[PDB]
């Protein structure tokens, strides 16, 4: 059974719910004192300004955290990735939290938090998000992980927040929504020779190259890299355009430029401007690159995409040729808010692999996939 | 992400 | 007022029943910075850097708010101006300062700090602005609404769309108005240094009316210490729910402005038989400078905090508390009329000061309450 | 904030 997540404030795995609010008031009193690790290890907040523990976090992400089904592909985060999703504003570096062997000192875990104010159904309130939970292969099966939450939970008590977001490859209690991953693929020779896909049978490797054929350049009139100068419409962009969803974030001006701007190798974005040179709508993608065992497939991300007057259909469209043009080999992106509609259009297909999102200290009714509108790195 | 998917 | 008609806030008069905001958050907000003056610009000044840190204090020091007759102006202490500035959650960009091109001389400057304030039935996320500063030679040159506009727009970029901040001038419109009360410690030197006066009455009999005991009378007072930090929360946090404008801190916040440090913040707290903390009393350290007086330079003046009482009677309390500062060689110690104080100013002979204390509220729509509800002590 | 005195 859930020994350790059956003594949180999350919903049981079975019951419907029918109300909002919190499962359990916040609190006037925070332990102070971290809690126990198991005899040899010791806590560590890291300081990512330092390239040495940046990379002592990269060394330990790239060799132990998430593998996929069949243990072929894991996640490359890059360091300059890392610093874009754990140094957003208004980071601490008390919620980069990792754990260390006493004696010498190795990175063996980490679980981090990031603020974030979020809106859910009628309720803004200021939540963290939580990722990149890893334990050294060499310390699983052995009570860490519920030892990182509690630490990380009891760190963000000590600033005053109560609620938590994060998503999971696992099913645990309980999520408030369920989504799929959906790929295109963008270069199919080296996709089927690595066994990410395959060829679908009664088909030929010429035949599949030409199914997923693209125009070199993008359909739409107007389509140019985002710019200083765009950070407020966009930001107006995103904000009406996620009103819609049930789940979202609420970013300030600052939390566009950080989480929009373009970055290499990390975010891209591009925006339609119109005749009138108004920006109209924008599209996002970000590079998260996975370690072939057994040398590196290069993914692009969907992350947030506003249509006022283009079609999210050609929108996308437009970000399987910019992908394709920067060397991607495949397009991943969910099945939440508005991404139902174009998924088999444009040839995206289904991955084996769920996201689950959930919600800590915080009971609600679940939703369907397309009223989630949340993308965490 | 956190969930290392591939085709199904 | 010819500037604040322009600002989202209610007009002096207009008596309000709603509850909520004036204009709606802003979906894009201004990339540029507001036009100053020819010849300056801006500076987000870096207090950790000491030279900064410096000037900033001589700054305040030479042009910061002055009493009624000009004869006393604040000291607020770089040590003192890091603990405002730099509470839990501060921005190097909310440290907003204007400089002489030329010279890179500062003349201006204006701050903003976060902080989750609760009012009537709303928790919102808030900036408290203060330190409002332009160099005398800069006086009525419009600069202050530049400043104004400014930090209001750095407060925008980060989100955050409502704000709480005081003035000794009436504003249009005050949520609350607060009398500050001020009782001797020193009366030789106040009233020398001419910050209060002989009610005839003969001033050595004078000197024995504001005598106090030589030690506190409370049982297991002693100072706070770092095992009280979870418990003073709790008190603070049930302690503050009946008033009606409050702070609602974290327990790094409460670190922050309780855990005491040497010419800056005092705190006791009472720990009884049990080992357990009952009630508190804090005050902060900040003199002011006596101008043109040839042999009297600065009076050393403590202001009133948070004070929780949950067994000790709060007149026990701030008795006490009286005694603490006096050993500390605090010449007078202040008070507002605001939360429970009026329940015991008197009995403890403070006399009534001139200058009053309203408390504003930025883009946010409520009614005025007394000051008796008020819970908020800005530094 | 305000520097009041004895009145
Ligand atoms: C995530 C990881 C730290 C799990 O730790 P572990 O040492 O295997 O297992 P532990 O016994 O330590 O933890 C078990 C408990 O952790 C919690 N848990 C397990 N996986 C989790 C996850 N991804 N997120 C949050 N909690 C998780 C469960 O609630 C479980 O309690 P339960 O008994 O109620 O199920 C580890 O497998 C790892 O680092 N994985 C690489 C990255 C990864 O897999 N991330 C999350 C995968 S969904
Ligand atoms: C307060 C101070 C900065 C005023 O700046 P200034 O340049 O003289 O004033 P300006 O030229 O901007 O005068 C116009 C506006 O300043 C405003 N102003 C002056 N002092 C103010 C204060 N403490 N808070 C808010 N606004 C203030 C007025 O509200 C006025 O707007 P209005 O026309 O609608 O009333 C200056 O007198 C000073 O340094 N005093 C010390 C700090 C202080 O007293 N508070
Ligand atoms: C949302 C941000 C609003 C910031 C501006 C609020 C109004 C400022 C008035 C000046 C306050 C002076 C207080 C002292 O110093
Ligand atoms: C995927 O990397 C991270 C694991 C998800 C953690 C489970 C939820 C923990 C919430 C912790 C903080 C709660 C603060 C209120």
């Amino acid at each position: 059974s859930y020994q350790f997540w059956d003594t949180q404030p999350v919903p049981k795995l079975g019951e419907v719910v029918n109300t909002h609010g919190p499962v359990e008031p916040d609190k006037d009193n925070i332990r102070q004192e971290p809690y126990t690790l198991p005899q040899g290890f010791t806590w560590d907040a890291l300081d990512l300004g330092d390239r040495g523990v940046l990379k002592e976090l990269y060394t330990l992400l790239n060799e132990n955290y998430v593998e996929d089904d069949d243990n072929m592909f894991r996640f490359d985060y890059s360091p300059e990735f890392l610093l874009w999703a754990l140094r957003p504003p208004g980071w601490l570096p008390q919620w980069h939290c990792g754990v260390r062997v006493v004696s010498s000192r190795k990175l063996v875990g980490f679980i981090s938090a990031i603020p974030a104010n979020i809106h859910i159904y009628d309720t803004e309130k200021k939540m963290v998000e939580i990722n990149f939970l890893c334990v050294h292969k060499k310390l699983r099966s052995k009570r860490v992980a519920p030892v990182l939450i509690r630490e990380i939970t009891r760190r963000v008590h000590l600033e005053g927040i109560f609620q938590a977001v994060y998503t999971a490859g696992v099913v645990l209690p309980k999520p408030v929504g369920t989504c799929r991953y959906w790929h295109r693929s963008l270069n199919p020779r080296k996709l089927i020779e690595v066994k990410f896909s395959h060829l679908s049978r009664n088909m030929t490797m010429q035949r599949t190259m030409k199914l997923y054929r693209l125009p070199e350049t993008p359909k739409t009139a107007g389509l140019r890299p985002m710019e200083t100068k765009d950070i407020p419409v966009v930001h107006q962009l995103l904000t009406r355009y996620l009103k819609q969803f049930h789940l979202t974030p609420v970013m300030s001006q600052e939390e566009v430029e950080h989480w929009f701007y373009p970055q290499e190798n990390i975010i891209d974005t591009f925006v339609v401007e119109n005749a009138n040179g108004e920006v109209t709508d924008f599209l996002s993608f970000y590079t998260l690159p996975s370690t072939i065992m057994n040398k590196s497939l290069k993914a692009a991300y969907s992350f947030y995409n506003v249509h006022t007057q283009t079609p999210l259909l050609d929108l996308m469209s437009d970000a399987l040729v910019l992908a394709k043009m920067k060397g991607f080999d495949v397009f991943n992106a969910l099945d939440l808010m508005e991404n139902k509609t174009f998924l088999e259009k444009l040839k995206f297909g289904i991955g084996d692999g769920n996201l689950q999102y959930y919600l800590y200290n915080w009971k609600c009714p679940s939703m369907g996939a397309e009223k989630v509108g949340l993308v965490l790195q | 992400g956190k969930v290392l998917s591939k085709i199904f």
